[PDB]
Parts: C-alpha cells; structure tokens; sequence
C-alpha cells in the first residue's frame, strides 16, 4: 500500500520442435498494454520425420512478469505494481530422463 | 477411440514366468507409450512399467515390458513368480484425445509425490458433487493430471484429464458433457466437477499425475462416490 515515485521478430515459434502461436493480450489500463503470449500448436512435438510425435508433449513455459496497472482506474501518472503470469514459449517434454 | 484387450485371468505356480498381453484395437501401438499398473485387493494401483519398458525405482528387475508392432500389442513379463505378485494388472496407453485402460488381467499365484482425494460420498440420482485433489511434493503446474475411476465389480476406467497449464481438457465418452475438470496451480489442487450423475457413476475416483498426456506415474488414495 506504499506509493512512491519512479522514473519512466523472433521466429522460434515456427522453427521449434514444439511450435506455438502468439496471442495478443491487450489491456489499455496496463503497461505494457500489448503482451504476446504463446500457445502451443500441437499436443506432441515434431520428430525427425516431421510428424507429430506423441511420445513427447508441447508445454508452455510460463513466467511471472511485473506490470503496471493504472490505479485508480482510468488515471494516468498513477499505477499499482502488479504480478501476472504469461506464456513466453513452448518447449518439448519427454517422460524419460537419462 | 480404441480398446485394449487383455486376458481375463492368468494362473501359474510360484517361480515360473508369465506373460500378459494387451492388444490395441485401433491405431499403431508403437506411436503411443504403454504403461503397466499393479492393483492389489483393496489397494491403490501402483505403476510397474511405463514408457513401454522403463522400470521405476523399487520394482524388481524380474518385471519387464515389451511391445510387438506386428500384433499391435504390448506384453508384461513377470519372471520368477511369487505370492506378492498376485494382483490385478492393467495396461494403459493413449491417443491424442483420450486415455484408455485395459480390461485387466487377474494374476493368481497357485498356493515424494503425494495425492489426496476428498469430496466423495452419497448423493441422489441427478445431484451434483465435486472432488478435490491435494497435490504436494512436486511442481504441480508442470504436470498434466487425470481422473481414473473403478466401478464396483469392474476394472479401471479413465474419466478425464487436464494439461499442466489448464488449457487442454479431455473426457471419456461416458462422462463427457456432464463432468468438468479444472485445476488451481496457485493452490496445487485439482478438481473434478460432476453434474447429472447416474447409477453407473458409482466408483472409486483416483487422482493421477501424468509425466505426459496418457502416461500416469502416481496415484492417490481414491474417494468413494455412491449415488442412490
């Protein structure tokens, strides 16, 4: 509740064994307003033969990022620090570890 | 989807070697992993073989799994039988949409991850009920979960599944449209909403942790649900 002052292209989604697409999360009451989130194309991964292999899975890698939300609502130069969860990319996971 | 056909029962003497088959009805068996589980009388199902032939820590090397692509079937071979091995043995594999368990083979010998279920009980035909699964001991958000039921007098039956993030949901045909699976990664709890229950839904519902979609690795205690 402490308010202070503060001074104000990649194509792996298409070349990965666990590809994904970008979703455009937009919130005008948020900085940054536009965040690109990842959603995997397939359940499995692409094997050497180029098919969807279901011995492995495509899962999103999710991180927590700091964002600024306008507090009070619809009020510039005034923000509340927030912590949201976004999907940055998809990776391929196997059930066997060696 | 597909069916998994096992022999109904097998009976051998201690010390011999036994083989249990598991034939897939549709789809190439070599395209999806096969898992083997052991269920003792009144006990929770435990894993014996996963990923076709991978044996976990704690299972003696006399257990082993193998796959035959020409017959489209999988086999669990138990060499050197003993009284402890006397239990039910289920095979399990998957397709991109569902998870299927076999009918189960009853083997008779001739004479840390933690999952807690809750919410089961008695309910009227048509009522609603929700189960919870308290997960602990692992990164809950990084694992797909699933519900597996066992009706009294029947074998293991897959109910539903959910991805780690919660974006993908799967249901069995007998359950889809009436049940709703969801999860809360912040509280490490997995839920199963049940609506419009029928007398067939009387079963023990187990919580299941899956390394990948359709490869179950850990089981819960199970909660009893009776509808009458």
């Amino acid at each position: 509740p402490r308010t202070v002052m503060v001074n104000l292209s990649s194509d792996y989604y298409n070349r990965s064994t666990s590809p994904w697409n970008l979703h455009r999360n937009e919130d005008p009451e948020r900085y940054p307003s536009v965040i690109w989130e990842a959603q995997c194309r397939h359940l499995g991964c692409i094997n050497a033969d180029g098919n969807v292999d279901y011995h492995m899975n495509s899962v999103p890698i999710q991180q927590e990022i700091l964002v600024l939300r306008r507090e009070p609502p619809h009020s510039p130069n005034s923000f509340r620090l927030e912590k949201i969860l976004v999907s940055v990319g998809c990776t391929c996971v196997t059930p066997i570890v060696h | 989807n597909f069916m998994l056909t096992q022999p109904h029962s097998v009976s051998e003497s201690p010390g011999k070697t036994v083989t249990i088959s598991c034939t897939r009805s549709s789809g190439s068996l070599a395209n999806y992993y096969v898992q083997w589980y052991q269920q003792r009388p009144g006990s929770s199902p435990t894993i014996v073989i996963f990923a076709n032939n991978q044996r976990p820590s704690g299972v003696p090397d006399r257990f082993s799994g193998s796959i035959d692509s020409s017959s489209n079937s999988a086999s669990l071979t138990i060499s050197g039988l003993k009284t402890e091995d006397e239990a039910d043995y289920y095979c399990q594999t998957y397709d991109p949409y569902s998870v299927v368990f076999g009918g189960g083979t009853k083997l008779t010998v001739l004479g840390e991850v933690q999952l807690l279920e809750s919410g089961g009980g008695l309910v009227q035909p048509g009522g609603s009920l929700r189960l919870s699964c308290a997960a602990s001991g692992f990164g809950f958000s990084s694992y797909a979960m699933s519900w597996v039921r066992q009706a009294p007098g029947k074998g293991l039956e897959w109910v539903s599944a959910i991805s780690g993030s919660g974006g993908s949901t799967y249901y069995a045909d007998s359950v889809k449209g009436r049940f709703t699976i969801s999860r809360d990664n912040s509280k490490n709890t997995l839920y199963l909403q049940m609506n419009s229950l029928r007398a067939e839904d009387t079963a023990v519902y187990y919580c299941a942790r899956d390394l990948i979609h359709g490869v179950t690795r850990n089981w819960g205690q199970g909660t009893l649900v009776t509808v009458s």
